[PDB]
C-alpha cells in the first residue's frame, strides 16, 4: 500500500489517471529517487542487482546540462523480482543516501530529464537544505 | 464473515488479559455458533487456517478450540473432524502440482507438521489415548521400510518421525501409556539409528561449518531426538520454553491458563483411526521435503550477563527457533511488520529492547523483556541466530538473502543498546570460524557484511581481522583473507569508489584491497604506457595487462584505424570495411580470410570496449550499435561459432581483467542480445586464462556462472508459461507456439546438458579435494547441486546414466562421486 | 560563507543599534559558538536586523532555535528578535 500511486508523480503523464494506474501494478520499473550526485549507474547496477537480474537503468540527467540531478529509473525483467526491490531494495543507503525507489509506470523518453525550472529535479528546485551530494544549497 | 475472521485473527494481541480475550471471543463465536447452518462452517474453516499458517500461536488457538469445545461439544468434534481431513489434504496433497490439479496452495508437508501439532497441542480437548495411536502409525512409516512398503524414501520416514518426535514440545508429558510411549520411542531409537548412520551422506552437504569445536552442526533427525531424551529425563516437565493457555489459575494459581477448571469438564473426542497416505512412486505425489542440519553458533557465555541460555540439547532451544523462524515466515514481506513479529513472539515479551525503526511503531521485536519462553530467555543473541540459520540455510535460503539484510538493518534501527552489538559480536565469530565454512555460506556472508557495511559508513574494526591480515603469511587461498578481499572487493562496487573503500580499511590492509577497475588496452599508445605503468616486473597487483610494446604488435596499424574509425560516427557498413583489413591482417599471416578472425576478432573487441569505457551504458550501447559486426565475428552455425565466441569472451576478459563488475555484464549483454551463448561462457568459466584470476573459486566469476544458468532457467521457464496459456487458449497455436516454446525449452535444457570437467585432478597423485579447485569446484559441484535441485531432478534420467555413471559409477574417484551420491540422498 | 549550515542559526529581527558582543553572550547560553556575523546593508551599513550565529555543533544550533525562538523573540536591548535556521 505504501507501493502505490505516488501522487503527483507522472505529471504530463500522456494517458489518462486509471491508465496511470493500470500497468504500474504489473510494471517491472522502478524509479529510485533523491540519490547522490556522484552516484553512478555502476554503483547503482550493484544495489539492485540484490534483488534479481536487472534488464535496464536509466540515470536522472538535468534537462539543460546533462550531469546526474539526483534520481534513475531502473528496469527489472520480471515484476516479482521489481516488488522484491520494493520492500527490499528501498529504505537503505546508495553512496549514504536517501534511495526511494517509487514504481512509477514504466519508461518513456523525456522521462529521464529532470522536469525542474532550473533544470534538475522539480524536487531540488525547492529544497534550499544543505545536501553537499545534491550541490549543496539549490 | 470478514468480522469473525478479524476477531479469530487480533486474539493474543491487545492490552486486556488473554485469559478475558480468549473467553469473550469463545461466547461470542458460540453465539456465532448458531448450529452449522449461520456460521460454524465458516468458524471452522477459519480456526482451521488459523492452525495452519499461524503455527507461533498454537497454544493460543488451541485454548479457544477447547473453550468452544467446552460450550459445544459438537463443535469440538466437527472441528477435529475438519483438521484431521485438512491434515489428510495437506499429507495426500503435498505434491505442488495440486496447487496445478487444484489450482491452490493444498501442498507442503511442513503445514500438516503444523497441523498435527495443534492436535497434539488440543490433548485437553481430544482424547489422549487416541493421540498415542495416531502416534503409532506415524512411527510405523519407518517400519514400512521393512514390510509395508519396502522401497520408501528416507525422507518420507523421517518427516513422519519428525512431526511426532517435533510434537512432543506439548504434550509428551501425558503419563496414560507410559508403557506404550516407551515402545514408540524404542521403534523410533532404532529407526534413527538405523537410517541416519546408513544416510549420513547428506549431511556432508549441507554442514554449515564442518568442525567440530566449538559446536557440531548436527543433522535435525539426530539434535532433535537428544532434545526429546533431554526432556524425558526431566520427567516430560519441559520448562521455560512454552507459553501454554492449558492447565493453570481457575484451578491452580500458576500462571500457564485461565481456563482448567472448565477445561477438565468437557468430553475428549477420539481421533478417528488415522493411516498416513502410502507413498506412491516419486513423480506425482511424495515431494518428501529435505532434512537439513541444525545451525548452532550461540550458548552459554556467548553472553555472560543475560539470563543464562536455553542449551543446544534442549527442547527450550528448538521451540525458541522454530518459533522465531515460523514468524519471520509469517510476515517476511513487510520488513517493518517482520520485525514486529519476529522476537517479541509475545506472551507478553514486554518492552525491553523497545524496537525499530526507532519510531517504535513496531515496538514488537522486543525480546527479554522477560519470557514467552517461561523464564527470562535472552531471544536477542537468538533472534541474530535465527536468521544466520536460514541466510546461511543449506540449500537455499527460505527467503530473498538480501530481505535478511534489510530486516537486520531494521533490527539494527531497533534498539541500538542491545541489538548492534550481539550483531557485531556474531560478525567476528563467524569470522573466526571462516576456515571451516562452506563456500556458499561464505558468498553468501561476503554479499550480507559489504552490504550492512554498505548501509553505516563502512565503520569497520579492520584491525581485529589481523589474524589473516597482519599474519599475512597464511596465505591468501586461506577463507579468511580471502573473504576479506571478496568482502572489500564487494564493498567497492557498493562504495562506488577504489579510494573510498582504500582510506577505510589500515595500511596493513591495503594490500587486501580492490585494485584499480580502470581499462587495459592492448592498441593503447604503450610505447608512453611503456613508462607511466609498464614497471612489467613490478606493478604485478593486476591493475593492468597492456602486453603491447609498440608499433609491430599484429594488425596494430589495422587498430589505429579501427580507432579512428570508431570515434567520428562510423557506421556498421563502414565497420566491415575496417574488418575486411584485418580480414587482410590475415591473408598476410597465412590465411585469406581465416573464417573466423580470431586475430581480427582481438583487433575488433579491444579497440570497441577501451572506445567504450566511460561507464557501462556506453559499453551497452557500444554493443548494440555494432551488434552485427559482433554476431558475424562470434560466427555462424556450429562451433566455429564456439570458437571464436570464446576468443570474444577471452579478448573482453583481457580488457576486463580489472574490473569484475563491468565484464559480469558483458557476459550478460551477450548472452541476451545473442553475441555468446550460455555453453560458451561456461566453457570460458572454466579455461586456462580464466583459472589464474584468483581460481575458479572467484566470486565474480561464480556469480556470472550461477547468473547465466538463471537466465536459461528463466528463458525455459517462461517458455513453458507461453505454451501453458496458448494451451488454455484452446490449442490454436499451440500446435506451433508451444511446439517452438518446447525447442526453446529444449534449448536451454539440451544446453544446460553439461559434460565432464572433473575428471582429471584425481588421475596425479595431487590433492584434488580441498585445493582451489575443490574450495569451488566441489563447493560449485554443492552450488550445482543447490537451488537446481529441480534441474537435476528433470535429467535425472541422463544425470543419472549418461552424466553421472559413465564416469561417476565406481570408476571415478570416490571424493568426485561423493558430492553426487550427497545430491541424490538429499 | 563559514562553516556547515546545520550549525547555523539565524536570527532576525534583531535591534538597530545592537553590538555583536552582546548578540554573542546571548547565542551561547545554548552552546558554544564557532563564528557570528551581523549583516549589514551593503550599499551603506545601517545594521540590518539579522545575524548570523555558527554554533559548534548542530544540536547545540537547535536548542538556541528552540528556546530564544519559540519564546515570542529572545529579548535583546529594546527588540525581540524570532530565530529560526538559516533557510539559505
Amino acid at each position: 500500500d505504501t507501493p502505490s500511486r505516488y501522487l503527483l508523480r507522472k505529471a504530463r503523464r500522456n494517458p489518462n489517471g486509471l491508465q496511470e494506474l493500470r500497468e504500474s501494478m504489473k510494471s517491472s520499473t522502478i524509479y529510485v529517487g533523491n540519490l547522490s550526485f556522484y552516484t553512478s549507474e555502476e554503483q547503482i547496477y550493484e544495489l539492485f542487482s540484490k534483488c534479481g537480474t536487472i534488464k535496464r537503468i536509466i540515470m536522472g540527467l538535468d534537462r539543460f546540462k546533462f550531469t546526474p540531478c539526483g534520481f534513475c529509473f531502473i528496469i527489472y525483467s520480471c515484476p516479482d523480482e521489481a516488488l522484491n526491490a520494493l520492500k527490499y531494495l528501498s529504505d537503505t543507503k546508495l553512496d549514504e543516501k536517501t534511495i526511494t525507489i517509487d514504481l512509477d509506470p514504466g519508461f518513456e523518453d523525456g522521462r529521464q530529464f529532470g522536469r525542474g525550472k532550473s533544470g534538475g529535479q522539480v524536487s531540488d528546485e525547492l529544497r534550499f537544505d544543505f545536501d553537499a551530494s545534491r550541490g549543496g544549497f539549490a | 464473515c470478514k468480522e469473525m475472521m478479524p476477531d479469530i485473527r487480533t486474539i493474543g494481541e491487545s492490552v486486556k488479559a488473554f485469559e478475558d480475550d480468549i473467553k469473550f471471543l469463545s461466547e461470542a463465536i458460540m453465539n456465532e455458533y448458531g448450529h452449522e447452518d449461520y456460521f460454524n462452517n465458516a468458524l471452522l474453516s477459519t480456526l482451521n487456517a488459523v492452525v495452519v499458517e499461524q503455527p507461533q500461536k498454537q497454544a493460543a488457538i488451541a485454548l479457544l478450540t477447547m473453550v468452544v469445545n467446552s460450550k459445544n461439544n459438537v463443535a469440538g468434534k466437527s472441528i477435529i473432524n475438519y483438521f484431521f481431513e485438512e491434515l489428510q489434504k495437506w499429507c495426500k496433497q503435498t505434491y505442488n502440482d495440486e496447487f496445478k490439479s487444484t489450482s491452490n496452495e493444498t501442498g507442503p508437508w511442513n503445514k500438516i507438521k503444523l497441523i498435527l501439532r495443534f492436535l497434539s497441542i488440543l490433548s485437553p480437548m481430544f482424547l489422549v489415548d487416541e493421540l498415542i495411536n495416531i502416534y503409532k502409525s506415524l512411527f510405523e512409516l519407518s517400519i514400512e521400510l521393512n514390510n509395508l512398503d519396502p522401497g520408501n524414501r528416507v525422507p518420507l520416514s523421517e518427516a513422519i518421525y519428525t512431526n511426532t518426535l517435533l510434537n512432543i514440545p506439548y504434550l509428551f508429558f501425558f503419563n496414560r501409556n507410559n508403557d506404550g510411549l516407551r515402545t514408540k520411542v524404542e521403534e523410533l531409537l532404532a529407526y534413527v539409528e538405523q537410517n541416519y548412520l546408513v544416510k549420513t551422506t547428506d549431511i556432508n552437504l549441507l554442514r554449515e561449518y564442518n568442525g567440530e569445536p566449538p559446536y557440531e552442526m548436527v543433522e535435525l533427525v539426530r539434535v532433535v531426538l537428544p532434545n526429546v531424551k533431554k526432556a524425558l529425563i526431566n520427567n516430560l516437565e519441559q520448562l521455560n520454553e512454552l507459553f501454554p493457555d492449558w492447565n493453570h489459575l481457575l484451578t491452580p494459581q500458576t500462571g500457564d491458563e485461565g481456563f482448567n477448571d472448565a477445561l477438565t469438564l468437557p468430553s475428549v473426542d477420539d481421533l478417528k483411526s488415522f493411516v498416513r497416505l502410502n507413498k506412491n512412486f516419486g513423480s506425482v505425489d511424495s515431494m518428501w521435503k529435505t532434512p537439513r542440519y541444525a545451525f548452532h553458533v550461540y550458548l552459554p557465555n556467548s553472553a555472560g550477563n543475560f539470563e543464562t541460555v536455553v542449551p543446544i540439547s534442549t527442547y527450550a532451544g528448538q521451540l525458541f527457533n522454530d518459533i522465531i523462524i515460523d514468524l519471520v515466515e509469517s510476515l517476511e514481506f513487510n520488513r517493518k511488520e517482520v520485525a514486529r513479529q519476529v522476537i517479541t513472539l509475545d506472551l507478553f515479551f514486554k518492552a525491553g529492547i523497545f524496537t525499530e525503526p526507532g519510531e517504535s511503531i513496531a515496538q514488537l521485536i522486543a525480546t527479554y523483556e522477560e519470557n514467552p519462553l517461561a523464564p527470562t530467555f535472552k531471544i536477542e543473541d537468538l533472534a541474530i541466530e535465527t536468521i544466520l540459520g536460514l541466510i546461511f540455510k543449506l540449500p537455499s535460503v527460505s527467503q530473498p538473502f538480501a530481505y535478511f539484510y534489510t530486516l537486520l538493518v531494521d533490527i539494527c534501527q531497533n534498539s541500538p543498546k542491545a541489538i548492534a552489538p550481539v550483531f557485531g559480536r556474531a560478525f567476528r565469530f563467524f569470522y573466526s570460524h571462516l576456515d571451516s565454512l562452506d563456500f556458499e555460506l561464505k558468498l553468501r556472508y561476503l554479499d550480507w557484511f559489504s552490504i550492512q557495511m554498505s548501509n553505516f559508513n563502512f565503520s569497520w574494526k579492520w584491525n581485529e581481522w589481523e589474524d589473516d591480515s597482519i599474519k599475512f603469511g597464511k596465505y591468501f587461498y586461506n577463507p579468511k583473507v580471502n573473504f576479506a578481499k571478496n568482502l572489500i572487493q564487494k564493498e567497492l562496487r557498493l562504495t562506488s569508489n577504489f579510494s573510498e573503500v582504500e582510506d577505510s580499511l589500515p595500511q596493513e590492509f591495503t594490500k587486501y584491497l580492490d585494485t584499480s577497475y580502470i581499462p587495459r588496452d592492448q592498441l593503447i599508445n604503450y610505447y608512453q604506457s611503456l613508462f607511466t605503468g609498464y614497471t612489467v616486473e613490478e606493478d604485478s597487483v593486476r591493475k593492468n595487462d597492456l602486453y603491447f610494446r609498440q608499433e609491430g604488435v599484429p594488425m596494430e596499424n589495422t587498430v589505429r584505424k579501427i580507432l579512428d574509425y570508431t570515434h567520428k560516427a562510423n557506421n556498421s557498413r563502414e565497420v566491415t570495411e575496417l574488418e575486411s583489413i584485418l580480414g587482410e591482417l590475415k591473408n598476410e599471416y597465412g590465411s585469406i580470410i581465416s573464417d573466423f578472425n580470431r586475430f581480427v576478432i582481438i583487433l575488433l573487441v579491444q579497440a570497441v570496449t577501451d572506445s567504450g569505457s566511460r561507464s557501462l551504458s556506453h559499453a551497452n550501447k557500444y554493443i548494440n550499435d555494432l551488434k552485427e559486426d559482433l554476431k558475424t565475428i562470434f560466427a555462424k552455425i556450429e562451433l566455429d561459432i564456439e570458437t571464436k565466441e570464446y576468443i570474444i569472451i577471452e579478448a573482453v576478459l583481457t580488457f576486463w581483467n580489472a574490473n569484475p563488475q563491468t565484464g559480469f555484464l558483458v557476459a550478460d549483454a551477450f548472452k541476451y542480445a545473442g553475441l555468446l551463448t550460455s555453453r560458451t561462457i561456461f566453457t570460458f568459466i572454466f579455461n586456462e586464462t580464466g583459472l589464474k584470476n584468483n581460481g575458479l573459486i572467484e566470486a565474480t566469476a561464480i556469480e556470472a556462472v550461477f547468473r547465466n544458468l538463471s537466465q536459461q532457467i528463466s528463458e525455459e521457464n517462461e517458455s513453458g508459461n507461453n505454451f501453458e496459456f496458448v494451451f488454455e487458449r484452446l490449442c490454436t497455436i499451440a500446435n506451433s507456439t508451444i511446439d517452438l516454446l518446447d525447442v526453446n525449452a529444449d534449448e536451454d535444457i539440451e544446453i544446460p546438458k553439461v559434460n565432464g570437467e572433473m575428471d582429471i585432478d584425481d588421475i596425479e597423485d595431487d590433492k584434488l579435494d580441498l585445493k582451489w579447485k575443490y574450495f569451488t569446484v566441489i563447493g560449485f559441484i554443492k552450488s550445482i547441486l543447490r537451488r537446481y535441485s529441480h534441474e537435476y531432478r528433470e535429467l535425472a534420467d541422463k544425470f543419472i546414466a549418461n552424466i553421472d555413471n559413465a564416469i561417476p559409477h565406481e570408476s571415478t574417484r570416490r571424493t568426485i562421486s561423493n558430492w553426487i551420491q550427497e545430491t541424490k540422498e538429499v | 560563507k563559514d562553516t556547515d549550515p546545520y550549525r547555523t542559526i539565524f536570527i532576525g529581527r534583531l535591534p538597530y543599534d545592537l553590538d555583536e558582543i552582546e548578540l554573542q553572550k546571548y547565542f551561547v547560553k545554548f552552546g558554544e559558538i564557532e563564528k557570528i556575523r551581523i549583516v549589514k546593508d551593503k550599499i551603506t551599513q545601517k545594521s540590518k536586523g539579522y545575524a548570523f550565529i555558527v554554533f559548534k555543533d548542530p544540536i547545540s544550533s537547535k536548542m538556541a532555535f528552540k528556546e530564544i525562538g519559540v519564546h515570542r523573540g529572545i529579548q535583546i536591548k529594546d527588540r525581540i528578535c524570532i530565530v529560526d535556521i538559516e533557510r539559505g
